[PDB]
């Protein structure tokens, strides 16, 4: 229980979140995504995904500096006759490859999608529109979206949701950064990547879909540098 | 009684995920609700009820 | 459903996920018609003032 | 926050009307005396409060509020009336006339009330022949036996709630003018103990039992997803 | 010289008239029962004294002075009347007829007064749902929300001063002759505590709030250099 | 100094504010008003005047219950050749008379004007428009807007700004209410009334105007009952 919100667990690097506001930092439920047979994966950025969550987003945009750990709870239930496996990875500094011949050309509005996040692709497509480039991420699942083999992503803090065994995953991420505190609007400290390690299947049904829900609670929150409100440009 | 100044709030139920069943299983089911008071509950000013009347 | 046994049952199904509420209740234990005639509500309707926590169990 | 006002004592610490006994002061269509069998089931509020429980013990306080009026305008004047209320326990002779010998009340408790005085009041202890009063009795007074013709007692009726009656008359000799009086009886249980809580009555009472006939659809309509 | 008579207790240690409830005893243009919502704002003197302060706590003593009269000359005589005053706390069923079941008063406190007796009197403790009574409330019961049509509650109106009502009837069956009665209610606060003194009312009261309409020029004319 | 905000004093009823959020409760400057020769007075309601002030307004509208004391600082400077006097009064439960034959007919949007507040009138005008009533306050200055003589308003916590002596007033108002905590959107705990006790004057100028500025810091703030955001109807 954290605040008025209530409900194996993995503590990233064995380090519980710690201090170097209090009401605002509680469990928030993002929009549900649909796991299909042909799904490739999903990603979110923290604190970006929580930027429109009650008082936590207000504190994000009213302060120059902020820091927080997180507790991420992935929820996905199915029957005993379903099969499939998900890998949930927490990546510090989760930089994703772009889609253009120009290096680092992804624009701010696409790098910070919010609680909807983005999806991995099965292959790499190069954006050719030069007059109006998309300037979006093109994260390939087997390259883990950053030019590394997804099979080695298990070096990151992670959990596995095997449908025959468990239906939930819990990751406790401490604040990780080269600084004690940073700008929450400039920098995403954590990334969450969910990849289907084993494809979803249900007997004699090429139609089954099951929901995945993420609930994220910021922890050990600190804010500093109160000023007027930041209003980032949107697309 | 129903009074705005002493309103209590709202109780709501939602699907966090959906309900999933295998084959050869009922797809519709029922839930039941029960309510009670906790040990810190108290009442005041005994009065007649509106739930019984005589004709 | 009112004045039958079906008034005690709330139906769930296995349809796709949605954000629509399953049930909505006002926390008015003596005046909300769904809580007024429970044992708690019946006791409350013999008094004018109430205070304290409530417990909702779902089966 | 204490629960002092929700104790069983406080819940029942009120005088509840259980009867309106009507008598007339007239020369002998009139009723010069009235018999009321003592019960709390002529009214609903106290009955519903008591039937929250299966069994009870308590002393009883009875209060009598007496009102009277002339029947005709400018028909004449009357002197202040005196009323006799005689308790007739089960088995005692029952008055059959206004002036019969039974009113001598040598052994029956009796109360003489003067009109205009504060309401009369008496107290009685727990008088049940069993160890507690029964609000509900799931049985018969007689078991019908094979060989008997078509032991036919009513369901639930037992002498464990037979407490006698009140006989009420006006003691004064009859005025030239007709007077009507009503005695309202108010019950207050005291030193109450109760056992085996029950769900409260939800539909209109029908008779001294638990039978129901009408108003069987109490609850209103309310949408499931509407606050 | 001590200040014993200017203590807050002594300042309010008087029975002040707050209501004149009118009832009739007649055969069923008449009013066989009356409902009075309990407040001190029907009169001015006690209201002005209380509104010297913002908040208060106290017990209340209610005294009832009952008077009655015939309506027509030599129309006939009447027997002494009994009056019922029933407290109906907010939420309790409200009588709709002289003879409806609510008068059984199983749980409502009730008072039976005999005409010619000394004025009736009861006491109640501090019954506010808040920690003190509010003489002034600068707010609304509902906040209107965006999306709502044209939360429209009155300014200053809140259920923190809702104390129920008094239902008053004549218990006697109706005489051949018409009788009219008035019950005057006198309030006396006791064990008084007060907070946040305010300037006293300077213009005539207009409604239960602080609104003013008339008599806005109270002060007279007086020359500056005239003693 | 309160928070990052920095800068005789009167403590109302001799009671300093006390507890029964922390960053949000700081000094906020309302819009300046203009004291003219013909000015009749100004009024504001607290916490209503601060409802759109940074994080304090967010906490007001995100919680069911809130309480706070205040520190009110009135600022008004002039030359040694100006004359005039202001009375600054802090009134608990400052109810103002309406403008119609209907009792208590003032609507919520007019009873809660915000940081602009309202102005006293010199005389009483009755609103006669029945099809479209104004439903606004009509506070008469010499009746102190509530049917009492303004000369006795000095029974309330107050300060006097005499231009020849001082140019600022400071009132420390503790939380005053019949409850320990209340709804900040339903109920205004305090009212501020500023009346010209002596009219403004400047030598051989029937044009002089001087500004009055209010800076208000909530103190000992508490909030409880976090839920979705309250969005009051506006006019
Ligand atoms: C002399 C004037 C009359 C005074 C005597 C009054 C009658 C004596 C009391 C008899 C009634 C006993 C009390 C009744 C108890 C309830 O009926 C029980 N709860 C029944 O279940
Ligand atoms: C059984 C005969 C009737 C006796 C019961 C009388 C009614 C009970 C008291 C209710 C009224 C509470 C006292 C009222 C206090 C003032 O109205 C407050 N100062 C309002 O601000």
């Amino acid at each position: 229980t954290l605040g008025n919100s209530t409900i194996n667990s993995v503590v990233a690097y064995g380090r519980w979140p710690e201090y170097i506001a209090v009401a605002a930092c509680r469990f928030y439920t993002l929009d549900t995504v649909t796991w299909r047979k042909e799904s490739r994966g999903w990603w979110w950025k923290l604190p970006d995904a929580l930027k429109d969550m009650g008082l936590f987003g207000q504190n994000m945009f009213y302060h120059y500096l902020g820091r927080a750990g997180y507790t991420v709870h992935v929820q996905c239930n199915a029957s005993k006759f379903h099969q499939g496996a998900l890998g949930v990875f927490a990546v510090p500094e989760m930089c994703l490859a772009g889609d253009s011949t120009t290096h680092m050309f992804t624009k701010y509005e696409n790098a910070n999608p919010g609680e909807k996040g983005g999806e991995f692709k099965g292959s790499f497509t190069l954006d050719t529109n030069a007059t109006n480039p998309a300037r979006n991420f093109c994260p390939v699942d087997y390259l883990f979206g950053s030019g590394v083999l997804a099979g080695n992503a298990f070096v990151y803090p992670h959990q596995i949701i095997n449908l025959r065994t468990n239906n939930c995953a819990t990751l406790v991420l401490p604040y990780v950064n080269s600084l004690s505190i940073d700008s929450m609007t400039k920098h995403n400290n954590w990334g969450i990547a969910i990849l289907p390690l084993a494809p979803l299947d249900f007997a004699t049904e090429s139609s089954t879909e099951i929901p995945i829900t993420l609930t994220i609670a910021p922890m050990c929150c600190e804010f500093n540098g109160l000023r007027n409100i930041t209003v980032p440009r949107t697309q | 009684i129903n009074d705005s100044f002493t309103e209590g709030g709202y109780i709501s139920m939602f699907y966090q995920t959906r309900v999933v069943v295998p084959l050869s299983t009922p797809r519709k089911m029922d839930i039941l609700g029960f309510v009670s008071a906790c040990n810190d509950f108290s009442v005041r000013l005994l009065r007649d009820t509106t739930h019984i009347s005589q004709e | 459903r009112k004045n039958t046994m079906d008034m005690y049952r709330v139906e769930l199904n296995d349809a796709a996920h949605s954000d629509t509420p399953i049930l909505c209740l006002s926390l008015s234990p003596a005046s909300d018609p769904r809580l007024a005639h429970t044992m708690l509500g019946e006791i409350l309707n013999y008094y004018t003032h109430w205070a304290g926590s409530l417990k909702f169990t779902f089966l | 926050r204490t629960r002092s006002e929700s104790t069983v004592e406080s819940f029942f610490a009120r005088g509840a009307c259980v009867a309106i006994i009507e008598v007339d002061n007239d020369a002998p269509a009139s009723k010069l005396f009235s018999i009321w069998k003592i019960t709390y089931k002529d009214t609903v509020q106290l009955r519903r409060k008591l039937e929250f429980f299966t069994y009870s013990r308590f002393d009883m306080e009875l209060t009598f509020v007496v009102t009277s009026n002339y029947t005709d305008a400018n028909n004449g004047h009357a002197l202040n009336q005196v009323y006799q209320i005689m308790y007739i326990p089960p088995g005692a002779p029952i008055p059959g006339k206004w002036n019969d010998y039974t009113w001598q009340t040598s052994s029956n408790p009796s109360l003489f009330y003067t009109y205009g005085a504060p309401p009369a009041r008496i107290s009685v202890p727990y008088v049940g022949i069993a160890n507690a009063y029964s609000h509900f009795y799931d049985g018969f007074a007689k078991v019908p036996l094979a060989g008997q013709a078509s032991g036919d007692s009513l369901y639930g009726a037992a002498s464990l709630n037979d407490f006698g009656s009140l006989a009420v008359r006006v003691v004064n000799d009859h005025n030239p003018t007709k007077l009507t009086s009503k005695i309202r009886v108010y019950m207050k249980p005291k030193h109450v103990r109760v056992w085996c809580p029950r769900p409260p009555r939800a539909v209109p009472y029908y008779g001294p039992g638990v039978d129901y006939k009408d108003g069987l659809a109490p609850l209103p309509e309310k949408g499931l997803t509407t606050y």
